[PDB]
RNA sequence: GGGCGUGUGGCGUAGUCAGCGCGCUCCCUUAGCAUGGGAGAGGUCUCCGGUUCGAUUCCGGACUCGUCCGCCA
RNA sequence: GGUUGCGGCCAUAUCUACCAGAAAGCACCGUUUCCCGUCCGAUCAACUGUAGUUAAGCUGGUAAGAGCCUGACCGAGUAGUGUAGUGGGUGACCAUACGCGAAACUCAGGUGCUGCAAUCU
RNA sequence: GAGAACAGAAAUCUCCAGUAGAACAAAAGGGUAAAAGCCCCCUUGAUUUUGAUUUUCAGUGUGAAUACAAACCAUGAAAGU
RNA sequence: AAGCUCGUAUCAGUUUUAUGAGGUAAAGCGAAUGAUUAGAGGUUCCGGGGUCGAAAUGACCUUGACCUAUUCUCAAACUUUAAAUAUGUAAGAAGUCCUUGUUACUUAAUUGAACGUGGACAUUUGAAUGAAGAGCUUUUAGUGGGCCAUUUUUGGUAAGCA
């Protein structure tokens, strides 16, 4: 029935690509610094592509990974500026769920000249307990059928906690 | 068969205008595919049929086929 | 109808070895360990094999054949309340003890045990089992840690440093052991001795005793309820060490019932097979049911 | 090695070659059967990179003639003093050993360094002797 | 021009078969030769080292030499008119025992037991083998087996 | 018949797995002696596939010209 | 007979969808002082066995299940092939004699066995 | 395949499926999934001394390769390599 | 050609038995790779053409892709399967079994490895057939343009062609 049944957030995971290297980088890895209280891990371009004028390996976007009740804080300032409304095609199948948001003064960090407007992906992963068993090293399995998280209890899940409603499209 | 006739001068070698015992285009013999056709068992497509077997998952069974196992 | 595996797959597919699947054995390890010099012809190789579940300590010696391996001795942690160790037995000293006895077992069984006494006073120094001269050579083993991470600190090293101290040769270096300094290339003695004594416990049960005690109820609850302070547990230690060195002699347990008493109620327990001829009327009656017209 | 050997029937218009231990370039090449039944013979006719020289040679087709390896490579001007110019490499590595050129060429590239552009010089390398050939200006990285 | 490597030539014989690829089980590193053991060479693809060549795939030979992870095998080749001997060192993973010597073992063996046995009687023991006799005599009854009649079948297309 | 080279804006050429030059058309500018600058408008890179992160670029095929040969009987 | 540790053969063991699991054991699970490693104690490291749970892992069962394995006088002595003839036929090719002998197909059955040590109502 | 501001066919992040349909310098063919692939750490065994063996083969040479012996090293907890 | 050492064997262009190895012939494509014919059912934030539509990530047909279940035909450089003919080894006395000597190798260890001492097993001594003697050495001649037939097979339209 439901005795360990119960959804949580499994990571918080914010994203910025900036899109090209340099001073806009570093400002965009000190807001994601100083927003998780973690230092952050800037991404290599897998590929050279002249439109968006990337190279190989530059470092092009930097992400963070919060996990726990401070990932929870860091996601409810996320639904307030989102105003707790969410599109249906936000989440997805797997029941996981993400949204964009732009700027950090929204977030309330408030603004300095020199650090600029960056704007920002938030994902929320979501899964219950026992997910060890696919992460562990030794007895690798994969997760029963039943005990999978999907869109229609994350959906309920969302509506249930943190008083939102979801937009029918 | 005339028509064949005519088509077999255009080919080189001996060829042969054989009746076949079979079906149409298909493999089962005359009253083989009479005595099938009378029960459900066999179901059209464009142009050919898929035939019923005993083996497989019973509900996919059930879903095509309706009128043999409506017995 | 997006999870679907064609049968074109299913047939080409080549599954693993059992023990791969299930994910417990490394072959490229395996392979590399139970591999002989084949100048010495049947001369087997012997792992102490030693794998951490919770609430356990497994500790085998285990050499190889072709219809299977086979174990010389075995010695988990959960038999050392006979030596006088109740609390913490997946420690990194209760690790170090399982080693021990296990040790001290197999030259028992052996009759290696009156040379080669190992270290009867441990100080927490990186040494091996030298060979004594015009005698026998000290009995060689080594590590099967499986799967586990190789980490300074790990207790599978516990376990090696209990099995080397109790009298095996096992060929081992000193920089995985607590204590190891990374930038200047030595090991410290008295932190691996405090460790082999349950320092980092005993640390631990002050440093969180002295503050917050809810926390010292939760945990360390069966210390209270068996009034074992901080400073004690390196005595037992101390009289479980001498107890292993004592008689290693491993009594079993009386196992309560039969073999086949067990069996009758697991029998009975266990699901069985459906032959043809109720599988054949099975399906006759679900033709009828529902291809009936309901 | 400095330069490796090649075929006169493998050799082919606009590459290098050595005529009289010259580097040349070669403009022209000719085959003619020498009789009926012989080989045809290979007229060749080149431009000494450095000298502007015009060298010819005729040989057998499967004789084997020298060929040197040219190397182009590309610098920055730093200065023009006395007749030598200073270059300046990626990774900033410098050489001022490189003389200036005497022609149109270094009349319109010390000109062009007067008025003040940022000059981009292909300089070669062929048999131990070097010389610049020819200098644009960078659209970009200005 | 010709090219003839030294695994030229070898692309079916050196596949290593339908759904078993990958690595190799353990039986074949558990297994003890010792010299004079007779065995059979049949290389295996996914071992590079102590590889055989192409002629001596299916060669069948005699242990001279043991050393930590390989062997060496005698095997006699025809070169022009006569056999040479060849030494080959051989990693373990590309040979395995003969059965037929075995096989053979077990028959001198249970052949002496035989003479051993029948020694206490002296009953003409007979050891030697003997190959497929005729048939001798016997009667075929037709009590529920009358003969059944057969006649040859006419002519039909049958497509 | 075969071989070799060739084909990229109006024109002319380049090359790294569409550029500039010269023209042009506009806008400025300049006592000039002379003009200069900025912008443009400009291309199935011969073509078609495949290859490749990506093809001018690599490769398969085809086309267009230009060339050189086709002997001794 | 169940479970664990180490295995042998490496699908009769895999895959898909459901159902069940007494006891014990595994497992998920609780914690960050210490060793240690991460952007992130998620993995890894360490501590407790305490706060809990069979929901998952795991094991077993079900399915005219997919796959896989075995057998057949099922196809079929068919296709192919070694030997022979001053056999047939313009040829292409084909019969016969003495021998060897498939694969697909069809049908029937099956769906892990087992070694060492420990432990269990 | 399903998602996430700018961000779209292709930028980065997340999950699921995935027997290799990728990659391993190059031609092609073999081989490889807790790897032989990708990333990281440490190194110089791409070292010394002469023998034996395999292929081509006259059982000559050359090239390439295989398994050892005697040292001296690298790496790892170690078996080993 | 000269022989030499021996006297029925440490033989054999052969079969049988036991045991290997192979990827051709055949077969297969509702099995992987590649080629390929025809409809059927679906997918359009997810195609293109028309017609109806103010337009519409609109509608209705049609045509292309992709998926699903089928269907027709193929492969020297494709393959799950897989012959026939050829092909490796063994069928003992230089063997088997028992006991215990050596070593500087090897093992935790008289543990094992190799070679041994002493003892037991003989004419059915280890399948068939035949043996015409078996084994060994030296020296030297000529030759080093070939061609034809059956079967397999390559290039070529073919050839008394290559």
């Amino acid at each position: 029935q439901n005795p360990m049944r119960d959804l949580k957030i499994e990571k918080l995971v914010l994203n910025i690509s900036v899109g090209e290297s340099g001073d806009r980088l570093t400002r965009a890895s000190k807001v994601l610094e100083q927003l998780s209280g973690q230092t952050p891990v800037q991404s290599k371009a897998r590929y050279t592509v002249r439109t968006f004028g990337i190279r190989r390996n530059e470092k092009i976007a930097v992400h963070v990974t919060v996990r726990g009740p401070k990932a929870e804080e860091i996601l409810e300032r996320g639904l307030k500026v989102k105003e707790y409304q969410l599109r249906d095609r936000n989440f997805s199948a797997t029941g996981n769920f993400g949204f964009g948001i732009d700027e950090h003064i929204d977030l309330g960090i408030k603004y300095d000249p020199s650090i600029g407007i960056f704007g920002m992906d938030f994902y929320v992963v979501m899964n219950r307990p026992g997910a060890r068993v696919t992460r562990r090293k030794r007895c690798k399995g994969t997760v029963g059928n039943s005990h999978k998280t999907t869109k229609e209890d994350t959906v309920s899940w969302f509506k249930q906690k943190y008083d939102a409603d979801v937009l029918d499209k | 068969v005339e028509g064949l006739r005519r088509a077999r001068y255009k080919f080189p070698g001996q060829q042969k205008i054989i009746l076949s015992k079979k079906w149409g285009f298909t493999n089962l013999d005359r009253p083989e595919y009479l005595k099938k056709r009378e029960a459900g068992e066999v179901k059209d497509d464009g142009a050919f049929v898929k035939f019923l077997s005993k083996k497989g998952s019973l509900e996919n069974n059930i879903r095509e086929f309706p009128e043999y196992f409506a017995a | 109808q997006k999870d679907a595996k064609s049968s074109a797959y299913s047939s080409r597919f080549q599954t693993p070895f059992r023990r791969r699947r299930e994910g417990k054995t490394d072959y490229y390890q395996r392979k590399r360990l139970v591999t002989q010099h084949k100048a010495k012809y049947n001369t087997p190789k012997y792992r102490l094999v030693v794998r951490f579940t919770n609430k356990d300590i497994i500790c085998q010696i285990i050499s190889s054949t072709i219809t299977g391996d086979v174990v010389l001795a075995a010695a988990y942690s959960h038999e050392l309340p006979r030596y006088g160790i109740t609390h913490g037995l997946t420690n990194w000293a209760a690790a170090y003890a399982t080693g021990l006895l296990i040790a001290r077992r197999t030259l028992q069984k052996l009759g290696l045990d009156e040379t080669y006494k190992g270290v009867e006073e441990v100080e927490g120094e990186y040494e091996l089992t030298e060979a004594v001269e015009d005698g026998p050579r000290p009995f060689k083993v080594f590590l099967d840690i499986g799967l586990q991470r190789t980490t300074t600190g790990a207790r599978v090293f516990g376990a090696l440093k209990g099995a080397s101290d109790g009298g095996l040769y096992v060929p081992h270096s000193e920089n995985r052991f607590p204590g190891w300094d990374f930038e200047t290339e030595e090991i410290d003695p008295e932190l691996l001795r405090s460790y082999i004594f349950g320092g980092h416990v005993s640390q631990y049960m002050e440093e969180l005793a002295d503050d917050d005690e809810e926390r010292f109820s939760e945990l360390f609850k069966g210390y209270l309820a068996d009034d074992i302070d901080a400073d004690s547990l390196e005595d037992i230690y101390t009289s479980a060490h001498e107890a292993i060195r004592a008689d290693p002699a491993f009594k079993p347990t009386e196992k309560k019932f039969t073999k086949e008493q067990y069996a009758a109620e697991s029998k009975k327990y266990r699901q069985t097979k459906l032959s043809k001829e109720e599988r054949a009327a099975r399906v006759a009656a679900k033709i009828a049911a529902l291809a009936g017209q309901q | 090695s400095a330069t490796y050997p090649m075929q006169c029937s493998a050799l082919r218009k606009n590459g290098f070659v050595v005529i009289k231990s010259r580097p040349c370039k070669i403009v022209d090449m000719s085959t003619s059967k020498t009789g009926k039944h012989g080989h045809a013979k290979v007229h060749l006719v080149a431009i000494d990179i450095f000298t502007g020289k015009k060298l010819e040679d005729l040989s057998p087709s499967t004789h084997n003639m020298e060929v040197p390896v040219v190397k182009r490579n590309e610098y920055q001007l730093l200065d023009i003093d006395d007749g030598f110019l200073s270059l300046m490499n990626m990774d900033g590595d410098t050489k001022d050993d490189v003389k200036a050129p005497e022609g149109e060429l270094g009349d319109s590239l010390q000109t062009a360094f007067d008025e003040g552009k940022d000059l981009m010089v292909t300089i070669i390398s062929a048999m131990g002797e070097e010389a610049a050939i020819s200098f644009k200006e960078a659209a970009r990285t200005d | 021009g010709k090219s003839h490597g030294y695994r030229s030539r070898t692309r079916y014989m050196f596949q290593r078969d339908f759904r078993k690829h990958g690595a190799v089980h353990l039986s074949t590193y558990l297994k003890v030769y010792k010299v004079g053991d007779i065995v059979d060479i049949k290389a295996n693809g996914s071992i590079q080292k102590g590889m055989p060549h192409k002629f001596y795939q299916g060669k069948t030979g005699v242990v001279y030499n043991v050393t930590k992870s390989s062997v060496g095998v005698i095997i006699n080749k025809m070169v022009g008119n006569r056999y040479l001997e060849k030494r080959l060192n051989l990693r373990v993973e590309h040979i395995k025992h003969s059965k037929c010597r075995q096989e053979f073992l077990e028959r001198v063996k249970a052949n002496a037991a035989k003479r051993a046995e029948a020694k206490a009687q002296g009953v003409a023991v007979q050891l030697k083998r003997q190959p497929a006799q005729p048939r001798e005599s016997r009667i075929v009854s037709t009590e529920g087996n009358v003969p059944q009649t057969l006649a040859p079948v006419p002519y039909e297309t049958f497509i």
